[PDB]
C-alpha cells in the first residue's frame, strides 16, 4: 500500500493564525493529493485536488504545496467556520488512502 | 507530433474512450470490449499538470508605477514615458506568445510520446507472440481469454507461457 | 480469427484550437486561456486600502480646499482621483505638479502635524471670496495667507523650523502673484515682494510676479505652491518679505509599500480582488490581461493578445 | 441540484448480509467512475469499493475482497454496495463518493468530488 | 541475394550554418537569414507622407525664419530635419527646445491658424537686420515684435483671447531680452520689461535680463521663445509692460498617429517603403535588423547581430 | 537528432535525390533505382514553413519614440533616454539569438523524426517478410519485381502474399 | 524523458559505473563485467557542453547606467527612474528563469535519447539472434564468451556466424 | 542458460534537484549553479581605473573644495563616491545637481584647463572663514569670488573666451545669493546684482536673491552653482554687473567609454574582477547574479532569483 | 589517426596584440580539444576544455573556438607570462594527438 | 595540495628496460584513468600510453605496441610505466598526466589536467 501520515494530529488556535498541517506518504505519488474539510456529523468537501490547485468555490485563504514526497496544507486567515477536521487523499494508485486527521480546535 | 504515433500510425482516436487518455482495445474469443490505462494516462495529466502549475505562480505585483495616460503634450519626458511602457508591453506579448506555441509543441509532442511509450511497453511484453499489425494493434497469435487480456493490461502476462504455440501459428 | 489487442487514446467531438511553432490552427482535445479578458467594474475595497477623495484630487486634499474636509488623516494603499474632481479655492499653479502629488500618493497619507508658528509682524488667516467654506470667505485649510499689519508694515518673516523627529518632513507652501500693482501694496506695501525658503542642503527663492490672469472664480491673482523636504537633523527657514503663502505645518513622508494614485470613475463596490484597475478590479488566475495597461496590485501581466490557448490535452482527432 | 442520497443503513447481527444503495441526481451518472469510502466510527476515512464506468473493471480494498460486491444500475442510475459476511469491524458510516474529472477524462482515480449525506451501517 | 530496399535523405554539395541550442556551427541542407543588413540609401516617399525642411529645422519652421517660407500649412507623417539646416533669424534660445520641437513633430502639420489681435498702445511689425527677407529687415512670419508708440509710451497690453474651437490651442510667443539699457529704453520706455502669459490651470511670467550676448547676425541681444497651450472653454491672457514678442496666431494640436520627425541627410527617392531610418529606408521581410537604431515605420527589430540564420531544412551530411 | 536517423544508422545523404527530402534505393533482379516520398517530404516541409509563415508577420509599427542619438551632453534626462533604449536591443537581441537556436534545435529534430517515421512505416509493412539491416535498408527475404517495390513505396504492399516464401528463407 | 528509457523500461541505474555515462553489463559463461561505452557517453557531454558553452558567452558589459537607489523622494523622474529598473529586472528574470526550465527539459530528453539510441544500436547489432527482455536486456540465444561479448560493444559482431544457432535455440 | 547482455545508465548516490517545464523538483546526476550570490566584499583596482575621492564626492572634487586637493588631474575609468564625503567649503546648491554629477562622471577626467582671465574692475580671490584650507580662510581651488574695487564700484564684467580648441569646455561658474542688504553693497555695491552667462546657441540668466539661510559653516548666505557648454567655434561670455563667481578655467567633455561613478562604502583591495558592485566585486563565470542591481562593468545579468540550477546530466535513479 | 594541424608554427608579437591560433584536424572531432600552456622545460598546463570551456584559474582573456572541422585559439591581451608554446589536443578517440607547437616570441 | 610525483628517469642503454612510476596525491586516483605523454625533446608532446581506472583496458600509441606495458597499484596509487626493448627513438621527457573529470563521471578520453614534474629518460 502506500501510508499516509498527518502532522500534527491535532491542533489549536485562535482566528487569524497561519495554519499549517503536512501529508507524508511513501510512494512517488507525483501530484495527485486531496485535500478535504470534515465538520462532525458530515459528509467531507473536496478542497484542494492536484495537490495545488483550489477547489471552485472555496475561499482564496485555503492552499495547498507539495510534489512526489512531501506535502503541505496552508490556511492564511482562519475563520470561525474553518474550525473542522482535514483529510489528505492519495490518487496514484489503487487502493485510495486518507490519513489519520488533523482537527483544529478552538485556542 | 514527433513519434508519429497520434495522428500516425495510430489512425484516429475513440470517443468511447472516456474513463482515459489510452486504453486497450481487444477481440477475443468471449468478445470485445475496451478499457483505459492508467500508467500512460497519468504520466501524461502529471507533464500537463506540472506546467499548469508553472504557468500561475502569481509573481507579478506592482503599485506605485508611472503615468501610462496623459491629458496634455509635454514632450521629451511624456515621449519616454509611453516609449518605456509601449517597450515593456511588446516584450512581455512576446514572451506570452512564444511561451504558449512553445508549450503546445512540446505538450503534442509529450503526448505523442506517451502513446508510443504505451504501444511500445505492450510490444515488449507479447515480444514473440504478436505482430504489429501496424495500425497499432497486435495480432495474438494464440488463444488470449479475458483472463489473458487482462493479465497484457495490468503487466502480469508471461509470454513463456504461449511460446510454443505462438511461434508455430505463426511460422507455419 | 487470431485475437487482437489494439492501443489508442480517447478523442471528443468538438475540440479546441492552439497554436504550435509550426501552425496557427491545430485542434486538440483540452485547452485553457491564458488571456483575462473580462473585470469586475467596481473597485473591491479589499484586501487594498482604497480613499475615495470624490470631489477632490489628490494635491487639492493636501492643500485643504473647501471640499476636501472628509480627506483629513485619511491614509491608503490607492488613492482614487475622480474625472469628476474641481478646485474650489483661490486659483494656483504647481510647478512639477506630477512630482508632488507623486510623492503624496507614495507616502500613502494625508496625516498633516500641526505646529504653531510665530509671524511677527503681519495679519495672518486671510481669506478670499474665491475659496468660500460654507458660503462664507475662507481658505486652503493647511496654509496661512500673511498680509501686512493693518495700516502698518510686512514686517520681515524670520521664521525657523529644526527637524528634531526621525521622519522626513514635508513642508507645503506657497507664492502669491497679485493682479495689479494696487494689490500688491494694499496686501504686503512692498512693491515687490520675496519669498526663499532653504534648508541646509537645498534652497529655492521665488520673487513674485504682478500681472492679469484670467478670471478664475472672479480672481485674476495667482498661487504658485511650492514643496520643500526636511531630512532629520536638518532645519527649514522661511525668510519673506511679501508674497509668502505660509504653511501650518507638514506631512510625514512614508514608505512606497503599495501606495499609489489611480485616476478611475468606477464606483467602489463590495467584492474582493487583489489588482485594481482603472477599468475595474480583475478577479482571475490567469498569468496575462488585456483589460488595461494601468494594473495595480497582484496583477496578469498586461499584453496585446485577446486570446492566448495553451494546450491542456492531445491531439484530437475524430 | 447536483448531488448523492445514500440509504440501506440499518442495525444488523455479524456474519448476514446488507445492499446499500447511492442514487444520482444532477450528473452523467453512468459516464463517471464510483467509489465507496466508509469512515469507520471514531477513525478516518477508509476507501473500501470503487467501480468503472462500464462495471466491467470493479477495484476493492484488501479487507473485504470476496466478502463484499459492488456494483450500479445505468438504467436506475444507481449505486449498489452488496455487503455479504458482515462482523463489527465493517461497522462504519458509509460514503459514496464521486471522483472528480479532470481535463476531458473521467478518470476513476483522482480526489472525489461529491459525496453523499452519510449512512450508519451498526452491526453489534 | 535478396533484395533491398533503402531509406534515406537528400543532401547538397554546400550547405549552410547555423547555431542551436548545442554548437555553434551546424551544417544543415538550407537556411535563411533572419536580419537584415543592407538598406535603400534613400527616403522612401511613400506610403509614409514626408516632408523637407532642408534648410529649416522645425522649431525655424514653426516660428517662420526667412528660410521657412516653403513650411508653410505643410502636414507630414513624418518630417525630416536636414544636418545642414541653420538659424537664418534673430538669435534666439528655446527653454525645453527638445519638448517643443517634439510638441510639433507629433501634431504633424503647420497648419498656423491666424488671428486679429489689437495690441493696443505699441508700435507693430517690427523688424531686424539679423533677419533678412530678400535683402530687407524682416523677422519671425508668425510672431510680432511690438515697441514702444513713436515717440510715446509702451501702453500696456491686456490682450486675452478664448478657445471657442473643440482643439487645443498652441500659442508660439517670445520675450526680448536687450543688449543694453539704452536699447530696453529705447524701445519700450521702460527700465525693465515684464512679459506674463497665463491660462485658468497653468501661468508663465517673464521678466528680461539685460545684458551683452555674443554676437550673432551682429545682434547681442537674445529672444527667449516660449508656448503656451489652451484648452477648450479656457482664455489666454497675454500681459506684458514691455519686451513682448507677440503670436500671430496659434497651431492646433493634432494626434501622434504616425507623426514624428527624422534628423537624416540622404535624399528623398521615388521608391516605396514602409519603414524608414537615419540611413535611408528598409525593404525586407525579416524580423529583425542591424542597420539603425533609429527606425520609423512597420520596420523589423533592431538588433545587435548581423547574422541569425533560421535552418530551414534538415542537416546536410554528404 | 533525438531519433539518430539523420546523422545517425542513415550513414549519409543521397545527393542524386533532387525529387524530394526522403526517399527509396532498391536493389531487385531487375536493377535499381532511386524515387522520392512525397508523404514524409511534405510533412517536413509543411513544419518549415509552418514555422516560417510564423515568424515573418509583421507587428512592429512605431513612429513616434524617443531620441536615440545626441549632439549635447545633458546629463540625468539623457542617461535614462539612452539606458531605455540599451535596456531595450538588449532584450531583443536575445529574444532573436534564443528564438533561432531553439527552432534551429527543434527544426534539426522534426527532420530528423521525418526520417524515422518513413523507415518504422516501411519497417510496419514487410513485418516477417524483411530485417533491419541497420544502415536504413531492409533485407527483403523474396524475389520483389519493380512492381512489388512500387507496391511498397505506395503502400499497397500485402505481406500475407510473400508470407510463405519470406518465413522459409529467414528460418533456413 | 521523452523516449522512456532512463526513467522507463530501464529500471535504474548503476553507480559502479563510474568511467562512462552508459555502459553494458553481460552474464555469460566466463562470468560478468560492466564496461563503458564511449560514443554514447561522448555524444550526452557533447550535447551537455555545448550548451553550457553558450550559456558562458560573456556580453553584458554596462559601466555609466541610471541611478538605482535615491537619498530623496522626487516624484516624476525617479518614479520613471525605478519603473524603468524594475521593468527591465523583471523581463531578464523571466528570460533566466524560462531559459533554466528549458534547457533543462531538453537536457533530459537528450540524455534519454543518448540511452533509447545505444539500445537501438545494439538491438540493430545481433538482429536475429537476440530477443529484447524489455529491461534494456538483450537474451542472447547462442553461446557468447568474453570475445564475443567484446565485439558486441566494439561494433565487430557479425551476426550471420551465429544465426544457424540462435534461430534453432529461439524457435525450438 | 542464454547469455544476457544489459544495457543501462551511469546513477550517483545523491543527486540534484533542478526544476523544469512539467515539475518543481527532479533530482538528476549533476547540474551548475547559474546564479552568482557571492562577492568579494572590496573593490578590485584592475583592471578598471578607479579613483578614491574618499571624503570628497564627485561635484566637491570639481569646484576644488579644501579636502579635494587629491583629486587634482586624475582620470578614471570609475569614480568612487563615499557616505563619510563631507562640505568643506562655502555652503552651496546645485540646480540640476544630479546632471553635472552625471556630466562629470561620463567625461572621466578631472583635469582642470586653467585659464587667465581680467576681470576688470574688481578685486579678486576672495576668501571666506567657511571655507578653511589650512586654518586660513580659503575658497574653491577652481571658483574666484569677485568683489567691489577697494572702496570702489563693482565695475561691470564682459569678459568673453572663444573656443579654439576642438573639444567642447565646461565652464563651472557660480552665482552668490548674500544674506542681508549689508552684505551685497559690502561686496558688490549694487542693490541687485545680475549674472548673465551666454553662447552663441544656449544662454542663463540670474539676478540673485537675498535673504537669510541656515547657517552653514557660520554662513547664511549660499552660492548657487551653474555650468556652461561651449563647442568648438562657439564663444562665451560672462556679463555681470555683481555676485558673480568667476571661473578659473575649464574642463575638458571626454568619452563615455567605460567613465562612470559608483557608491560605495567598501575598500579598494588589490584583487582583479572586471565587474565593480556597489557591495564589492564579482568573480564568476555565471551568467546571472543577486548581488545587486548596480554593476558596473563586464558582470552578469542581476535577476530575482538566488539558484537556477541548469541540468548537466541525465536524470539520476538509484 | 586523426592529424592535428597548428598555424601558424609561430609567431612574434608585442604584449597587447589580438593574438590568433588555429588546430585543424580531419575527423569529426566535434567538441574534443584541449589547448595547452608551455614554459621550457615544465610541463604543460590545461587552458581550454570542450574546445571553449575557460579552466579554473585561467585568465578570461584566454578564449578557445571552433566546433567538428575549424578550431582556434584566441587571446585578447597578451600579458608576459603569456610568452609560450602552445599545444592542441584531439579527444574525439584514441590514439590522443597532439599539435607541432605554437610558440609566441617577443618583437 | 593535488600533484602527481615522477620517477624512474635514468641514463641507459638501447635494447635494455626501465620502468617509471608516477604517485598521486590528493585525489581519488583509483577513481580516474590516467595517462603517459612523452615530449621527445626537440619535438612536441607525444601521447604513449593510457589506463582505463580498473587497468582491464589499457591504450597504447602504434609506436610502442607489445613493446611497452602500462598497470597501476590501488594499494599504492602509483602508476607504472614498465618499458621494454628500448631503444634512441623513445628517448623523451616523460609525463605521467591525469585526464580531465566532466559533470558526474570520470572519462579516460579527455583533456589532462595534471601533469608530473617531468623526468628524463635518456638513451645513448
Ligand atoms: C480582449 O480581447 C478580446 C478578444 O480576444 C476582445 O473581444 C472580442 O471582440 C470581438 C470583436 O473584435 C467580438 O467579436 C468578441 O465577441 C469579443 N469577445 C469578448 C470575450 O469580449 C476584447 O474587446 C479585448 N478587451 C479589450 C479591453 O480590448
Ligand atoms: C551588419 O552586420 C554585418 C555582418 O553580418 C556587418 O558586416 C560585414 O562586415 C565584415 C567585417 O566585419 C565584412 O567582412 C563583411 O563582408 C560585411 N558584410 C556585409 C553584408 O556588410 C555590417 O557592417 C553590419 N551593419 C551595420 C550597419 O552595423
Ligand atoms: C533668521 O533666523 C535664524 C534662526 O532662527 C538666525 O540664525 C541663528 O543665529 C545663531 C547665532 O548664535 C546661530 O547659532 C544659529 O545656528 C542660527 N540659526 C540657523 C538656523 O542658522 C538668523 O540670524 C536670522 N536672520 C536674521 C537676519 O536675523
Ligand atoms: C541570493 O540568494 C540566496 C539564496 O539563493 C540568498 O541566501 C540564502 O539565504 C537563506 C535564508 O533565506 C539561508 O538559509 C541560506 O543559507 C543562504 N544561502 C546563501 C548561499 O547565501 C542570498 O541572501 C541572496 N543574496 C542577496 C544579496 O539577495
Amino acid at each position: 500500500e502506500i501510508v499516509l501520515t498527518q502532522s500534527p494530529s491535532s491542533v489549536s488556535a485562535s482566528v487569524g493564525d497561519r495554519v499549517t498541517i503536512t501529508c507524508r506518504a511513501t510512494q512517488g505519488i507525483s501530484s495527485w493529493l486531496a485535500w478535504y474539510q470534515q465538520k462532525p456529523g458530515k459528509p467531507p468537501k473536496l478542497l484542494i485536488f492536484g495537490a495545488s490547485s483550489l477547489q471552485s468555490g472555496v475561499p482564496s485563504r485555503f492552499s495547498g504545496s507539495g510534489s512526489g514526497t512531501d506535502f503541505t496544507l496552508t490556511i492564511s486567515s482562519l475563520q470561525p467556520e474553518d474550525f473542522a477536521t482535514y483529510f489528505c487523499q492519495q490518487a496514484h494508485s489503487f487502493p485510495l488512502t486518507f490519513g489519520g486527521g488533523t482537527k483544529v480546535e478552538i485556542k | 507530433g514527433l513519434f508519429g504515433a497520434i495522428a500516425g500510425f495510430i489512425e484516429n482516436g475513440w470517443q468511447g474512450l472516456i474513463d482515459g487518455w489510452y486504453g486497450f482495445r481487444h477481440q477475443n474469443a468471449e468478445g470485445t470490449g475496451t478499457a483505459a490505462d492508467l500508467k500512460s494516462t497519468q504520466a501524461a495529466i502529471d507533464q500537463i499538470n506540472g506546467k499548469l502549475n508553472r504557468l500561475i505562480e502569481k509573481t507579478n505585483e506592482k503599485y506605485h508605477q508611472i503615468e501610462k495616460e496623459f491629458e496634455q503634450v509635454e514632450g521629451r519626458i511624456q515621449d519616454l514615458e509611453k516609449y518605456v511602457e509601449d517597450t515593456k508591453i511588446d516584450l512581455w506579448s512576446y514572451n506570452a506568445e512564444l511561451l504558449v506555441a512553445l508549450e503546445n509543441q512540446h505538450t503534442i509532442d509529450v503526448t505523442d510520446s506517451e502513446m508510443n511509450k504505451l504501444f511500445e511497453r505492450v510490444r515488449r511484453q507479447l515480444r514473440e507472440n504478436a505482430e504489429d499489425q501496424g495500425n497499432g494493434c497486435f495480432e495474438i497469435f494464440h488463444q488470449c481469454d479475458n483472463n489473458c487480456i487482462e493479465s497484457i493490461r495490468n503487466g502480469t502476462y508471461d509470454h513463456n507461457i504461449y511460446r510454443d504455440e505462438a511461434i508455430n501459428n505463426r511460422i507455419k | 480469427g487470431n485475437p487482437v489487442i489494439c492501443l489508442g487514446h480517447h478523442a471528443v467531438e468538438n475540440g479546441t484550437s492552439v497554436k504550435t511553432l509550426t501552425d496557427n490552427h491545430i485542434e486538440v482535445v483540452s485547452a485553457k486561456e491564458l488571456v483575462e479578458t473580462n473585470h469586475i467594474n467596481e473597485l473591491c475595497p479589499s484586501p487594498l486600502k482604497l480613499v475615495d477623495g470624490q470631489d477632490c484630487d489628490l494635491i487639492n486634499g493636501a492643500l485643504g480646499s473647501p471640499g476636501c474636509d472628509h480627506l483629513q488623516d485619511t491614509t491608503w494603499d490607492v488613492f482614487i482621483e475622480r474625472p469628476t474632481a474641481m478646485d474650489t479655492c483661490y486659483p494656483f499653479d504647481v510647478p512639477d505638479y506630477q512630482s508632488l502629488r507623486s510623492i503624496l500618493a507614495s507616502s500613502g497619507s494625508l496625516e498633516f502635524i500641526a505646529e504653531q508658528f510665530t509671524w511677527n509682524g503681519v495679519t495672518v488667516d486671510g481669506s478670499s471670496s474665491a475659496c468660500l467654506r460654507g458660503g462664507r470667505n475662507g481658505f486652503f485649510t493647511r496654509l496661512n495667507w500673511l498680509t501686512r499689519v493693518k495700516n502698518g508694515n510686512y514686517g520681515p518673516i524670520n521664521v525657523t523650523k529644526e527637524n528634531t523627529g526621525s521622519y522626513v518632513r514635508l513642508y507645503l507652501w506657497g507664492v502669491h502673484h497679485p493682479s495689479s500693482d494696487t494689490e500688491q501694496t494694499d496686501l504686503y506695501k512692498v512693491a515687490t515682494g520675496r519669498v526663499t525658503v532653504s534648508t541646509r542642503s537645498d534652497q529655492i527663492s521665488i520673487i513674485p510676479n504682478i500681472g492679469s490672469r484670467p478670471r478664475v472664480r472672479n480672481q485674476s491673482g495667482r498661487i504658485s505652491i511650492y514643496w520643500t523636504l526636511v531630512n532629520p537633523g536638518d532645519s527649514i527657514i522661511f525668510n519673506s518679505i511679501g508674497n509668502l503663502i505660509a504653511p501650518r505645518g507638514h506631512y510625514k513622508i512614508n514608505k512606497s509599500t503599495k501606495g499609489t494614485v489611480l485616476k478611475s470613475d468606477k464606483k467602489i463596490g463590495s467584492c474582493t480582488s487583489p489588482c485594481l484597475t482603472d477599468k475595474g478590479s480583475i478577479q482571475s488566475d490567469k498569468p496575462f490581461q488585456n483589460v488595461s495597461r494601468i494594473a495595480i496590485g497582484n496583477c496578469p501581466k498586461y499584453v496585446k493578445q485577446g486570446s492566448l490557448m495553451l494546450a491542456t490535452g492531445m491531439r484530437n482527432i475524430p | 441540484q447536483v448531488q448523492l442520497v445514500e440509504s440501506g443503513g440499518g442495525v444488523v447481527q455479524p456474519g448476514r448480509s446488507l445492499r446499500l444503495s447511492c442514487a444520482a441526481s444532477g450528473f452523467p451518472f453512468s459516464s463517471y467512475g464510483m467509489h465507496w469510502v466508509r469512515q469507520a466510527p471514531g477513525k478516518g476515512l477508509e476507501w473500501v469499493a470503487g467501480v468503472s464506468y462500464d462495471g466491467s473493471y470493479k477495484y476493492y480494498a484488501d479487507s473485504v475482497k470476496g466478502r463484499f460486491t459492488i456494483s450500479r444500475d445505468s438504467s436506475k442510475s444507481t449505486l449498489y454496495l452488496q455487503m455479504n459476511s458482515l462482523r463489527p469491524e465493517d461497522t462504519a458510516v458509509y460514503y459514496c463518493a464521486r471522483p472528480s474529472a479532470i481535463f476531458g477524462i473521467y478518470i476513476i482515480l483522482n480526489g472525489l468530488d461529491v459525496w453523499g449525506q452519510g449512512t450508519t451501517v451498526t452491526v453489534s
